[PDB]
RNA sequence: CGUCAAAGCACUUUGCAAAAGCUAACGUAUCUGUUUCUUGCCUUUUACCAGAAACAGCCGUUUGUAAGGUGUGCUAAUUUGACUGUAUAGUUUUUGUAAUCUUUU
C-alpha cells in the first residue's frame, strides 16, 4: 500500500508528528515499519502544555500515531500500481 | 471493493477526525486500512487556521469524509469545397419516372 | 606526429574517430613500434669532470644501478619527496641496509617526482661548506628533473639510475653562480656518467592471459616462444574446462599476436594484454661491429644496437652516436 | 504481518521506556517479541513524586508501550 | 491460411533427432572469427584476399626501410581485424564483432546419467592456493 | 484464478491504407533489368566477364481498417481489455479504555 511506502520515502528527512498521547514529535527520521514503528533522532518534543524536551532515540508504536506531517517534494513522488501477489509498491516490468 | 475510493482521488476533501478536528486537500493516496494521505493540508480546531503540508493520517484517526470541491486539472476528412454553378435541368417531374 | 595508446584495440578506434568523426580526412599510419627506456648496467670507470661556461664552478658525480627491489617500491608511493627526511632514511636503512649518513642525503626523485632516480651528496667538504651548497639547491635539480625527463641515446626516460655528488669547486659571489650557468652545465654531468657506465635499453612487456581448451595448448607456446615468450603459469582453471596461460610478451613482438592466435586455435582461446614489467634489451647498443641490414630482424644481441639506430632515424637526430666527446668534457 | 521490530540494537542496554497512565520504567533490554511485549531486568519505577523502586526483572506488555528511549548516546 | 505454428517440446525433439544429419553443430559463433559478412567486406576493400573465403575484383618520403623496424612481416589476416589501425586509407570497410561469450554446452552423449551431473571435463575445483583474512 | 467493461466467436475471401520515428534481419530467403562509370574477351551490334555508384522491377512478409463467405452460438459461447484482487472478533488500524463528572477563560 502507498500510504506506507511515502513514510519509509521520507526516511532521512525531518518529521513531525502527532500519538494520542496528545504531543506532536520532531526530527529526523531513520527506520519505519509496516506497523508505522518509528526509530528517530535529535526530537524536540511539544506537550499540550507547551513543554519542550530532548530525547535522543526514539521508538514508538504506530498504534499510538494518529497523523504524519511530511516534507514538501515528497508529493511529486512516484505512486505505483502495486498488484494482488506483492507487498511493496515498486515498478513492474512483468506481466502484471 | 474499494470501487467508490478510487472515485475520490484527487478532491478537496473535509475529513473530520475522532479528536474532532478537521483537516482538508486533495486525496493523493488511499489504503486498505483508510490511511489518507493530503496534500497541503489544514486543521480547523474549533476562528482557527494551521498549514502543515503533507499529512498521512492512520485509520483510527478517522471517522467521516467529504467532498468540498470537485478534481483539479479525426484531423481532416475527405471532403472538399468547391465554387458555385447552379445548372438548369431542361426536363422536369420525378427522378425515377421519365 | 606520433600518438600513444595502451594498444591495439585502443589505436584501432583513434585512428577511426578523428579519420571519420573529428577530421574528415585521409591519413597515412605507420606500422606500430614501442615506447623504449633507457637504463646503466653498471658504475662508471672514469670519475665524471665538467666546468661551466664561467669557470667558477667544478661538478662531478657517480652513477650506479639501483637494485631491483628499489624501483618498483617508488612508483608504488611507498615513499615520497613529501615526507620527513628521517622517516625516508628509516625506510632504506632497513630494508636495503644502507649507510646512515648516505640514507639522510637524499636530494629528490628523478625525471618529475616519480621516474626510478635518485640524487645524493658523497663528500666531506659538505659539511665544511654547508651553507655554501644550500644556494646551489633547485640549479641541480632544475637540471636534472628535466635532463633526466629525457635521455642521451634516443631522447627518452631514465630508469633506475642512481646519482651522488662528489666534488663542488665554488666561487665567492652567488652572481658567478648563476642560473644559466649552473643548469645547462649540471645536466651535462649525467650524460658523461651514462656513456662511461655501459647503459643499455628496457623496454615494456606486458601480462598476456590467454584461456584456451587442453587441445590447443601447443599451439600456443610455438607462437609465443617466436615472439621471446615466458609462460609464468599453466593449469587448468577450476570449475570450467580451461586452462589459463599467464605470460609475457615484449610489446614490439606483439604486433597483431592475438589475432594469430584466434585463427590458428579456431575461434577458441581468448587473449589479453595489461602492461608490466619493464625488461631490459639484451645486447649492447653501443658496438659499431654489430650493424646487420635494413630488410631482416634481428636475433640476440644484435638486436640492441638495431633498436637505436632505428629510433634516432626516426627523430632525426645524428644516427652513429658517435659524437660521445661533446657531452664528455675533456682530457 | 508480524514484522518482527528492529530492537536488536537496543539489546542489553538501558531503556527509559513510557506505558500508558503516564508511566515509566528504567532497565536493561533482555528480549522482545513480534507484538512488540518487552522483557526488561533491574526494573525500577519512576513515580509521579519521583520516588524510585527498585523491582527486578519484568515483563512489560506490549500494546501499552508508547515509546522506548536510550539514556546515553 | 497456415501461417504460424506452434509445437510442443517433445515434438521438436524428434524433428531435431530425425534432421539431426543436416543441422550444424558450432552454437558459439567464435567459430567464425575471420569469417564474417563483415570480414568479407573488409577483404573486399582492402583488396586483399583470405584463404579459405572469396576474392573478387580490386573495387579501388613517410615510408622509408631506414625508418621503421621489421619484427614479424604483418599478415593479411592482422588488416582485416583492425583495419583502421594496421592499414591507412581505409575506405568502405566493416567493423566485425569482436568476441563473444563462448558457450560452455555439451550435450549429453550416454542418455541416462541425469540431467544435472558433475562432467568429468570440469576440473576438480581446488582451492588451496589462496590467503584469506 | 477472481472481479468489472467491451464485443457475437473461431476460421476464412476480397477491397483500401500503411511498414528505420533512437543503428537495424519488413525477407535468418534471394533474382532480373535501366543509366552512369570503370576494367575483361573482343570486332558485327546484340548476347556476355566482374566491380562501383544511382535508380527501378519482380517473387514474398507484417499490421490496421472495411465489407463479405463457412461453422457455431444470437433462452449462449468466445475473445479482448481494465483493476487500489483474499475473509482476521484474542496485543500495531474495521467488533472500541469506553462511559461519566467538575473547575478555569
Amino acid at each position: 500500500s502507498l500510504c506506507i511506502k511515502l513514510l519509509h520515502e521520507t526516511q532521512g528527512h525531518i518529521v513531525t508528528m502527532e500519538l494520542e498521547n496528545g504531543s506532536t514529535y520532531r526530527g529526523k527520521l531513520i527506520e519505519a515499519e509496516d506497523n508505522m514503528n518509528c526509530q528517530m533522532r535529535d526530537i524536540s518534543v511539544t506537550a499540550r502544555d507547551g513543554r519542550v524536551s530532548h530525547l535522543d532515540q526514539v521508538y514508538i508504536r504506530g498504534s499510538h500515531i494518529r497523523f504524519l506531517i511530511v516534507p514538501d517534494m515528497l508529493r511529486n513522488a512516484p505512486m505505483f500500481k502495486v498488484g494482488p501477489g506483492r507487498s511493496v509498491p515498486l515498478p513492474t516490468r512483468g506481466r502484471r | 471493493g474499494t470501487t467508490k475510493m478510487v472515485s475520490l482521488l484527487n478532491h478537496s476533501l473535509n475529513v473530520t477526525t475522532k479528536d474532532g478536528r478537521t483537516f482538508v486537500g486533495q486525496l493523493l493516496a488511499f489504503d486498505g486500512f483508510m490511511n489518507l494521505v493530503l496534500s497541503d493540508c489544514q486543521e480547523y480546531r474549533h476562528e482557527e487556521k494551521r498549514m502543515l503540508g503533507l499529512v498521512i493520517l492512520r485509520g483510527e484517526f478517522i471517522v467521516s469524509l467529504s467532498v468540498q470541491g470537485p478534481p483539479p486539472m479525426l484531423l481532416s476528412g475527405p471532403g472538399v469545397a468547391r465554387p458555385a454553378g447552379r445548372g438548369i435541368p431542361l426536363g422536369q417531374a420525378p427522378v425515377g419516372l421519365a | 606526429h606520433t600518438i600513444f595508446g595502451t594498444g591495439e584495440m585502443y589505436m584501432d578506434c583513434l585512428l577511426y574517430d578523428l579519420r571519420t568523426l573529428y577530421s574528415e580526412i585521409e591519413i597515412r599510419v605507420s606500422d606500430p613500434v614501442a615506447r623504449f627506456c633507457e637504463t646503466a648496467v653498471d658504475t662508471s670507470s672514469i670519475k665524471c669532470f665538467s666546468d661551466t661556461p664561467n669557470k667558477k664552478n667544478r661538478i662531478t658525480m657517480v652513477v650506479e644501478p639501483l637494485e631491483k627491489g628499489i624501483s618498483n617500491d617508488i612508483e608504488n608511493g611507498k615513499v615520497n619527496i613529501n615526507w620527513p627526511q628521517k622517516r625516508i632514511s628509516e625506510f632504506f636503512q632497513k630494508n636495503y641496509d644502507w649507510d646512515l649518513l648516505a640514507s639522510r642525503s637524499i636530494w629528490a626523485f628523478g625525471p618529475d617526482d616519480r621516474g626510478t632516480n635518485i640524487l645524493r651528496d658523497d663528500t666531506l667538504s659538505t659539511d665544511v661548506d654547508k651553507n655554501v651548497l644550500n644556494s646551489v639547491k633547485e640549479y641541480i635539480k632544475q637540471g636534472f628533473q628535466w635532463g633526466t625527463r629525457e635521455g642521451p641515446l634516443c631522447d627518452e626516460t631514465i630508469r633506475n639510475v642512481n646519482f651522488r655528488l662528489m666534488d663542488v669547486v665554488l666561487a665567492p659571489e652567488q652572481i658567478y653562480r648563476g642560473g644559466g650557468q649552473i643548469i645547462p652545465t649540471a645536466r651535462r654531468v649525467c650524460y658523461s656518467s651514462f656513456l662511461t657506465a655501459s647503459p643499455r635499453l628496457m623496454e615494456p612487456v606486458y601480462m598476456v592471459e590467454v584461456h584456451a581448451p587442453a587441445d590447443s595448448l601447443p599451439i600456443i607456446y610455438d607462437l609465443l616462444t617466436r615472439r621471446r615468450g615466458h609462460v609464468l603459469q599453466d593449469i587448468p582453471r577450476p570449475g570450467s574446462p580451461l586452462y589459463l596461460v599467464r605470460a609475457l610478451i615484449p610489446v614490439i613482438d606483439s604486433c597483431g599476436f592475438e589475432t594469430d592466435l584466434r585463427v590458428h586455435t579456431q575461434g577458441q582461446a581468448m587473449c589479453q594484454m595489461v602492461f608490466d614489467h619493464w625488461q631490459v634489451v639484451p645486447g649492447d647498443p653501443l658496438d659499431k661491429s654489430i650493424k646487420p641490414k635494413p630488410l631482416e630482424p634481428a636475433r640476440g644481441s644484435d638486436l640492441a644496437r638495431d633498436f637505436l639506430i632505428k629510433t634516432r632515424r626516426r627523430k632525426g637526430l645524428v644516427e652513429d652516436v658517435s659524437t660521445t666527446r661533446y657531452f664528455d668534457q675533456e682530457m | 504481518k508480524a514484522g518482527a521490530p528492529d530492537l536488536k540494537k537496543y539489546l542489553d542496554r538501558q531503556v527509559f521506556v513510557q506505558l500508558n497512565g503516564s508511566r515509566k520504567v528504567y532497565g536493561v533490554l533482555r528480549g522482545y517479541d513480534i507484538f512488540l511485549n518487552i522483557v526488561l531486568e533491574d526494573s525500577i519505577e519512576e513515580k509521579v513524586d519521583g520516588e524510585k523502586v527498585k523491582i527486578g526483572s519484568v515483563a512489560i506488555r506490549g500494546n501499552s508501550v508508547i515509546m522506548i528511549e536510550t539514556l546515553d548516546k | 491460411t497456415y501461417r504460424r505454428w506452434k509445437l510442443n517440446l517433445p515434438q521438436m525433439a524428434n524433428l531435431h533427432r530425425l534432421g539431426y544429419q543436416l543441422l550444424s553443430d558450432l552454437r558459439d559463433d567464435n567459430y567464425f572469427y575471420l569469417f564474417n559478412d563483415n570480414s568479407f567486406f573488409t577483404a573486399k576493400a582492402l583488396n586483399v584476399a583470405i584463404p579459405g573465403g572469396p576474392k573478387f575484383e580490386p573495387l579501388y618520403e613517410f615510408n622509408d626501410i631506414y625508418k621503421l623496424i621489421i619484427r614479424h612481416p604483418i599478415k593479411t589476416e592482422y588488416r582485416i581485424a583492425f583495419p583502421y589501425l594496421y592499414n591507412s586509407r581505409a575506405r568502405s570497410v566493416a567493423l566485425s564483432e569482436y568476441h563473444q561469450p563462448s558457450n560452455v554446452f555439451v550435450p549429453p552423449e550416454d542418455p541416462d546419467l541425469p540431467a544435472f551431473f558433475w562432467d568429468p571435463i570440469i576440473n576438480p575445483i581446488t582451492s588451496r592456493q589462496l590467503t584469506l583474512h
